[PDB]
């Protein structure tokens, strides 16, 4: 039942690709209605983005690491590298939300214009998906620690496989549309 | 079901003609195919019932190709002849398309408020509510915008209607091949004044009667010179009486669009 | 503590609505007391509130579909009387701000609560039976998505004695269902129903979707599923393709109206074109799958009850294919008229008239297969023909919509409400009822009372011709849709025969009632013993009626299509299996109903502005959701015993049939 | 099932054509046509790279109906994304005051 399951998460992340469309699709039709307040190349701070990115990529390879010590049945090494994803993710989620506490401070939040709100709207939904995955991986981490690599526990650590590798290719296309087309 | 002398059966505008043509045009496209399905159900529903021991009874055929290549090919025949037609007139019927015409077009700039339409001549420097003028066989420009909701301009018995949008500019050419008073609604839901936003479009008989009523018009006590004239206007109301204004400010229009556009 | 929520929330002033509220809770309690005298919470709350079992499920789908059906049809009741008064020269008893509630709520319920599970229902209770599956791929899932449901349902009613609903159409165009135009909490509850429900609506078709790619028995291949099957799995990949959408559209609407945000704003940068252009890019999709459920369930019919096998199995396989990828190339054709220029308007309608051969191909597909067969006029048969005049005339005149042309001057007219009701009735409620009639005694063990089916089904007919025709009319003579005040009198004779009309379909209803009533009065003499009562042909009659809980004590092995009556056909029906193995089962679980509560209370909550209570509620729901993911004891093993005595008796009732 | 390599490989990929991106947009490198460019063709890349490497997409696992759903949404993306953008490119194009 555990093949099944994992299809099933992988048909439910379809269904969240075409959700983070529409985002894209709304960001792309509301990119320029900045109704005289900040455009993207006036907000968009590039280095903080990189670092932001090789946060995301860092935690996308240490669940990769947490996957292959599942593999070798390696108990202590699953729980450690999910660990460092858990600090890696909650890295990029600090910044995300300082970055979103600095706008808004300034007078610069989803309210100011169109193009705020769907910068705010497409940038957040990613990062609600990476809260979502860090409270997910935390619930996997006690339950791991507490009955180990269970049948269930290595469907659950394939299923938030799925779902965190996914949100760094979701990220990977937000930087790119976002972030990099509006400082160019 | 349909009716002889209804507005979009009977139309009074080239437009609304043109529209008759090609709904009439599919309706027989359709019915080809339609009216078979039909019967079929009805004499297969007849003939082939359980208690006629007659008919035949074939419960193992399921496949034949010349019936699927028939079912197949009839509805792409009608549907390419279809999509021609579609593609002719969706091009030819552009609302925003100036219509092919001697006279020169007269400009009527139409605003929806809540709940009831205003309307500015900018060239005759009037504006009205819920009523318009404007010579028969005349093409006319209608530059179309909204100041709270969507609406739908439309004037049935003419032609094509358009949305009109807070903000945005809807173009529409309308033209009376006959001079009448024709029933104009708003065709999109905007609210609880909604049932009330009816105005008369007059196709007069000739120009000197569209003059008479600009010349009335022009003799109103009331002006449009301001904003702040626009705005007590704009006020929410419902099933507003006909009224003229004199001295409308020019570009008015462009100001009401621009309100939206800072 | 309380938000925006008061007393001046409860509608005391109005009597008709102050009347609906008190029948409604007298008939709560008189339900709440029936159950009680009887002493059957506890079995309802053990065999079916928390039932993981998909024909329990889709039972209860169904259930709330037909209720929610009586008020839909209520709203349309009174509009038809509002109408015809107030093209009379007369007020009337509804005003706008009431009248505007009940078409926008008419429209949500009869869309999201009645047609939705109604044909969710039907392929809960059938898909996993044909396929020869025990239970959907996630029966836990399956009941949460029930549960959702339930919430969007309870909000959209709660509207109704406190507050008021959205009165801006059905999908709420902003600016108008914008927060500066619609300050009131009738939007809210409109946008936090849809969303609660998208969820469920959203996993159930996950479900369904891994469920016949997964779960089919074995030698089932693809071109061997029953067409219903295929049509259920088209119908559920639209639904997870297209229900984001609307998750992201309702709440990027929530934004702007709780956030002030801009998206669909007249100002800002705002543009609610964009929110047209998405709310359609789901809209569509939506009336697909509606309609493709029951699709499968007239060639199912059709098949039955011709005794003959259904025409160009392949050909309908591939044409319901066709039509689940092009229902996301033609959205663009619902707003025709808002001025994107004669490209994309002419693009888009050869869209949508293309995809309209597919659909003829299946209706000339069923009338093969009854072209040389034999016809039994059961009244699912009834419902079928029916059906295939109904739905050809209301595609025609959406074809005809679909040219750009003359959309310019039908949009938004009556003829366009008679197109959609056209198609809605004519295809998903007389295949709905159809389905009901067919698969009832699946369900329950005994047939329906075929005299009040074929009443109900001639009404329904006749009522909906009489009530929509002098729409088309009305369309014709430029009538616009949602008026309800001081309506022009050369309209009155066309509203009076819509009326009466609806009159009639009120008598179908009736008559639906009256038949449910009769047959479960008389179950004793109908019953179903065998399990096969219509001669049928898939897997679903191969079972008792109803089915055993776990449908299959052996899976079936399937070698061609219409398994089932080949197997008749080659005797190997109703053979006594060597032996029999322990089945797998899922445990019943009360954690769908509790997150289903705690959304109910968040929703609740949303609406009102009660940020403290929606905290509570969303850290229920995720809580509740944690503390399920630490469940191991989630499922059990039928014993053979158990399984030994269901089939005995099965076979008992086969050989005493014959 | 990948394998410590694969993954290395992956995070190798990634880590260059997230850099090169970021550096051309930041130093402008080429012509604004160049740039964009290269960033749209680096980022699709990069999103195979993640799909190969780390979620080890493939045509056989879930006989095939995990590539074939994959690919049914990427359509189906293209499909609304770029639809969406052409009818309120000519809708807005419509709504000017021309
Ligand atoms: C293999 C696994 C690996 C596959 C994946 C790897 C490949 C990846 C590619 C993607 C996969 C492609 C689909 C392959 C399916 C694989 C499974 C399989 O084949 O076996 C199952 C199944 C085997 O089941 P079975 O148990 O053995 O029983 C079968 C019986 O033997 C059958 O007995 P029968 O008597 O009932 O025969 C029925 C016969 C119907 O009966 C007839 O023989 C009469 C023929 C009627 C002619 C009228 C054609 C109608 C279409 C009009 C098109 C107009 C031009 C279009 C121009 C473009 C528009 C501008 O067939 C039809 O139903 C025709 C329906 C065609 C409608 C499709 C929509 C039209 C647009 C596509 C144009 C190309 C259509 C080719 C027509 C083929 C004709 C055979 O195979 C079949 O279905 C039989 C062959 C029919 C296949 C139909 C092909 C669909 C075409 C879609 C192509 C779309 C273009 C690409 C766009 C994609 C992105 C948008
Ligand atoms: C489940 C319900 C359902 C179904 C199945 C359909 C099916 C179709 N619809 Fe309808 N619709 C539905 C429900 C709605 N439609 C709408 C709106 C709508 C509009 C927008 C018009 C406007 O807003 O002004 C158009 C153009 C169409 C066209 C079509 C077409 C071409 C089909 C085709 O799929 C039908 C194809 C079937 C045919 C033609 C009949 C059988 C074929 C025969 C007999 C043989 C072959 C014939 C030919 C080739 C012609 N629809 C709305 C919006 C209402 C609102 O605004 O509130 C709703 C709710
Ligand atoms: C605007 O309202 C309108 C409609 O909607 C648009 C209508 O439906 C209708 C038509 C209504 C019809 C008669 C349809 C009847 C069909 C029925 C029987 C099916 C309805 C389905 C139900 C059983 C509801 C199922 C969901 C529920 C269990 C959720 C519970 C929701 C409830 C009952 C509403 C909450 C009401 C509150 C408790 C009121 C608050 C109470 C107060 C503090 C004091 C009350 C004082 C009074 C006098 C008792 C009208 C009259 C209308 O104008
Ligand atoms: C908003 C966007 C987000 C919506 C929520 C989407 C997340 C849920 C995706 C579901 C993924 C399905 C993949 C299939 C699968 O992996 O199966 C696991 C399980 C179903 O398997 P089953 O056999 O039925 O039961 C086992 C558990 N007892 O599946 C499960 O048990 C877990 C799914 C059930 C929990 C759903 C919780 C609903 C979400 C509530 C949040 C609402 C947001 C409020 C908005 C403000
Ligand atoms: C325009 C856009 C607008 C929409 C915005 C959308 C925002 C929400 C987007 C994020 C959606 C989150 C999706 C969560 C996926 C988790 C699904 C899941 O449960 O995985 C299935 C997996 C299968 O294993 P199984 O044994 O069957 O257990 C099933 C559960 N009992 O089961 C498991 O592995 C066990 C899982 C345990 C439960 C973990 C739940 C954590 C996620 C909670 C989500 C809410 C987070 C709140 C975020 C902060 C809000 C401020
Ligand atoms: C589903 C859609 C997703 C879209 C998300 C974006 C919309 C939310 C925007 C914020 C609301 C508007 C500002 C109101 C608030 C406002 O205007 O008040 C201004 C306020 C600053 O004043 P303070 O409250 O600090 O001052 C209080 C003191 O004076 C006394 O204690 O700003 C904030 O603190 C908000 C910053 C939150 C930033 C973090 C949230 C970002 C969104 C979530 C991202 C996901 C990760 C979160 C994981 C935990
Ligand atoms: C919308 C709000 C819904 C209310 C939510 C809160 C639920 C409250 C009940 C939970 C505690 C129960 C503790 C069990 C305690 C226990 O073991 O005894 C529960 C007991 C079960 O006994 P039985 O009725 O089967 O009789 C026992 C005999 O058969 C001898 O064995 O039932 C009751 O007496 C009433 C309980 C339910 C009362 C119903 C609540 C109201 C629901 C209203 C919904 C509308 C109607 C639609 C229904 C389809
Ligand atoms: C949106 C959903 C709204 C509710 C819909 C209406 C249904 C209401 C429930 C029907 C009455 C159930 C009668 C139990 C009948 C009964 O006797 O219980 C049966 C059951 C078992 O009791 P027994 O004494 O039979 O023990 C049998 C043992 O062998 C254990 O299996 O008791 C429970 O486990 C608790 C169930 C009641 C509690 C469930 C409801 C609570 C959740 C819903 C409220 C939300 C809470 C959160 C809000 C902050
Ligand atoms: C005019 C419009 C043109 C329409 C053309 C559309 C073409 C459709 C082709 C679909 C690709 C099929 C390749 C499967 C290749 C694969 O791995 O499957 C292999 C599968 C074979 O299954 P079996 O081994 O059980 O054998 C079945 C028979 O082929 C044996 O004779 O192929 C099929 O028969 C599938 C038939 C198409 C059914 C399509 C179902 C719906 C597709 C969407 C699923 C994704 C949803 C994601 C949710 C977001
Ligand atoms: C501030 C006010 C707080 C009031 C909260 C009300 C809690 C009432 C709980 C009623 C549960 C009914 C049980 C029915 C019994 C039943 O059948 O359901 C059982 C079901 C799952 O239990 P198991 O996993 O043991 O499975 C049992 C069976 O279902 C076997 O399959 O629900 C739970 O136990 C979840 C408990 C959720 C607890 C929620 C905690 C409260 C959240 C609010 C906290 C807010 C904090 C804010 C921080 C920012
Ligand atoms: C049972 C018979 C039904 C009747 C008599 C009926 C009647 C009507 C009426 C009178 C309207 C308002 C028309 C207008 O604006 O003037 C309407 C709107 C509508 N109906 Fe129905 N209806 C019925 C069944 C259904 C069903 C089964 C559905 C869908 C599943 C449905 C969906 C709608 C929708 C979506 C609207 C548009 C609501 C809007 O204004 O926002 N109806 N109905
Ligand atoms: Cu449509
Ligand atoms: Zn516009």
């Amino acid at each position: 039942a555990g093949g099944t399951k994992i299809f099933g998460f992988w048909i439910y992340l379809m269904s969240d690709c075409i959700l983070f469309s529409i985002l894209f699709a709304t960001y792309a039709v509301l990119v320029n209605g900045t109704a005289g307040g900040p455009t993207g190349k006036d907000i968009f701070e590039l280095p903080f983005v990189l670092v932001e990115t090789f946060l995301l990529l860092f935690s996308s390879i240490t669940y990769g690491m947490a996957a292959i010590a599942m593999y070798k049945n390696n108990k202590s090494q699953v729980i450690s590298w999910l660990a460092l994803t858990w600090l890696f993710g909650a890295g990029f989620i600090g910044m995300e939300i300082y970055e979103f506490h600095h706008l808004i401070v300034n007078g610069m939040g989803p309210d100011r214009s169109g193009f705020l709100s769907a910068f705010f709207a497409l940038v957040g939904t990613h990062g609600l998906h990476v809260t979502s995955g860090l409270i997910w991986m935390a619930v996997l981490m006690v339950q791991i620690a507490r009955r180990g690599l269970t049948s269930t526990n290595r469907t659950r650590i394939m299923c938030l496989s799925l779902f965190w590798h996914f949100l760094d290719v979701v990220w990977i296309c937000v930087f790119t549309v976002v972030y990099l087309m509006g400082a160019m | 079901l349909s009716g002889c002398n209804s507005a979009l059966l009977d139309p009074k505008g080239q437009i609304g003609l043109e529209q008759r043509s090609l709904i009439l045009t599919a309706f027989g496209l359709m019915l080809i195919v339609v009216i078979p399905a039909i019967l079929m159900a009805v004499g297969f529903a007849w003939k082939y019932r359980a208690s006629n021991k007659d008919a035949k009874y074939s419960p193992n055929w399921s496949h034949s190709n010349k019936v699927e290549a028939v079912v197949w090919t009839v509805p792409i025949l009608i549907i390419i002849f279809l999509a021609v037609l579609t593609w002719k007139t969706t091009h030819a019927l552009e609302p925003s398309k100036p219509l092919a015409h001697d006279e020169k077009p007269i400009t009527i700039e139409v605003v929806s408020m809540d709940w009831k339409w205003f309307f500015i001549y900018p060239e005759q420097g009037i504006a009205t509510v819920n009523e318009i003028a404007f010579p028969a066989n005349t093409p006319v420009y209608f530059k179309v915008t909204s100041n709270s909701v969507m609406n739908s301009f439309f004037i049935p018995r003419l032609g094509s209607q358009i949305y009109a949008m807070a903000g945005m500019q809807t173009r529409l050419h309308l033209i009376a091949n006959e001079p009448g008073t024709y029933d104009g609604i708003s065709a999109s839901y905007s609210g609880p004044g909604f049932s009330g936003m009816k105005f008369k479009a007059i196709a007069t008989p000739d120009r000197a009667a569209f003059d008479q009523w600009v010349a009335k018009a022009k003799q109103s006590p009331n002006t449009m010179s301001d904003m702040a004239a626009f705005e007590k206007l704009a006020a929410p109301s419902e099933y507003n009486q006909v009224e003229y204004f004199s001295n409308v400010k020019p570009d008015l229009f462009a100001d009401v669009i621009n309100k939206f556009m800072a | 503590m309380f938000g925006k929520l008061s007393l001046d929330a409860v509608p005391f002033h109005e009597p008709i609505v102050m009347v609906t509220i008190a029948g409604i809770i007298l008939g709560g309690l008189a339900l709440v007391g029936l159950i009680t005298y009887f002493g059957k919470w506890t079995y309802l709350w053990k065999e079916w509130l928390t039932s993981v079992d998909h024909k329990r499920l889709g039972i209860m789908y169904i259930i709330v579909a037909i209720v929610m059906l009586l008020r839909g049809f209520a709203d349309a009741i009174m509009m038809r009387s509002q109408q015809a008064l107030a093209s009379a020269g007369e007020a009337g008893f509804l005003p706008p701000h009431h009248y505007d509630q009940i078409f926008t709520a008419h429209g949500v319920i009869m869309i999201f609560f009645v047609a939705m599970p109604f044909v969710i229902g039907l392929m809960n209770l059938v898909v996993p039976l044909q396929i020869g599956a025990r239970d959907v791929a996630f029966p836990f899932l399956n009941n949460l998505s029930f549960w959702f449901t339930v919430v969007g349902v309870i909000l959209v009613n709660v509207s109704l004695g406190v507050g008021e609903f959205a009165q801006t159409g059905w999908l709420a165009y902003p600016p108008l269902s914008g927060i500066e135009y619609s300050p009131g909490v009738g939007v809210d509850y409109w946008i936090w129903s849809l969303q609660l429900s998208g969820i469920g609506t959203t996993l159930t078709g996950i479900n369904f979707f891994v469920t016949i790619l997964k779960m089919r028995a074995p030698g089932m291949t693809m071109f061997k599923m029953p067409v219903f099957t295929w049509a259920s799995l088209c119908a559920n990949v639209l639904i997870i393709a297209s229900f984001p959408i609307l998750t992201v559209t309702v709440a990027l609407l929530t934004l702007d109206r709780y956030l002030g945000t801009h998206f669909f704003t007249n100002d800002m940068g705002g543009n609610m074109m964009m929110y047209i252009n998405l709310i359609w890019a789901w809209g569509h999709p939506e009336v697909y799958i509606l309609i493709l459920p029951v699709f499968g369930v007239f060639s199912e019919i059709a098949a039955t009850f011709s005794r003959k096998r259904l025409f160009g199995y392949t050909s309908l396989v591939w044409a319901t294919v066709c039509i689940t990828v092009l229902s996301f190339i033609v959205w663009l054709h619902h707003f025709f008229t808002m001025g994107a220029g004669a490209n994309v308007n002419a693009f888009f309608g050869i869209t949508t008239m293309i995809i309209a051969i597919p659909t003829g191909v299946k209706i000339f597909n069923w009338l093969f297969t009854m072209y040389q067969g034999r016809i039994v006029f059961h009244s699912a048969m009834l419902w079928t023909i029916g059906f295939i005049v109904t739905f050809s005339v209301g595609g025609m005149t959406g074809v005809l919509l679909a040219v750009p042309g003359a959309d310019f001057v039908l949009h938004n007219s009556l003829f366009l409400i008679a197109h959609f009701h056209n198609v809605i009735i004519g295809g998903v409620v007389f295949g709905c009822f159809a389905g009901m009639t067919y698969w009832w005694p699946k369900a329950f063990g005994f047939k329906l009372n075929e005299t009040w089916g074929k009443r109900a089904f001639w009404f329904w007919i006749i009522g909906f011709f009489v009530a929509f025709m002098p729409l088309y009319a009305l369309g014709f003579m430029g009538m616009t849709r949602r008026l309800s005040q001081q309506i022009d009198p050369q309209f009155h004779t066309m509203l009076m025969i819509a009326a009466s009309g609806a009159v009639l379909i009120a008598l179908g209803i009736l008559c639906l009632v009256i038949q449910m009533y009769v047959s479960i009065r008389d179950r004793d003499q109908n019953r179903d013993l065998t399990g096969d009562p219509w001669g049928g042909r898939t897997l679903e009659w191969a079972t008792s009626s109803p089915p055993p809980f776990y449908n299959f004590a052996v899976v079936p092995h399937v070698h061609e299509r219409d398994a089932f009556w080949e197997m008749k056909e080659k005797g190997e029906a109703y053979k006594k299996p060597d032996h029999y193995e322990e089945i797998h089962m899922p445990k019943n679980s009360g954690a769908g109903i509790v997150i289903a509560a705690f959304s109910t209370i968040f929703g609740f909550a949303m609406i009102w502005h009660i940020w403290w209570l929606a905290i509570v509620g969303f850290a229920g729901m995720i809580i509740t959701w944690i503390v399920k993911s630490f469940d191991e004891d989630v499922d059990y093993y039928v014993p053979v015993a158990e399984i030994e005595k269901l089939e005995n008796q099965h076979f008992d009732e086969i050989t005493k049939a014959g | 099932h990948g394998s410590v390599k694969t993954y290395m490989t992956g995070f190798i990929l990634s880590i260059i054509l997230t850099v090169i991106p970021f550096w051309m947009v930041m130093t402008g490198a080429a012509s604004p046509a160049v740039i964009l460019g290269t960033i749209l063709a680096m980022a699709v890349v990069q999103v195979l790279v993640h799909l190969v490497c780390f979620l080890h997409m493939n045509t056989k696992s879930d006989e095939g109906w995990n590539m074939t759903a994959f690919v049914f949404t990427v359509l189906i993306i293209a499909i609304l994304v770029v639809g969406s953008i052409w009818i309120m490119w000519n809708l807005n194009y419509n709504m000017m005051m021309h």
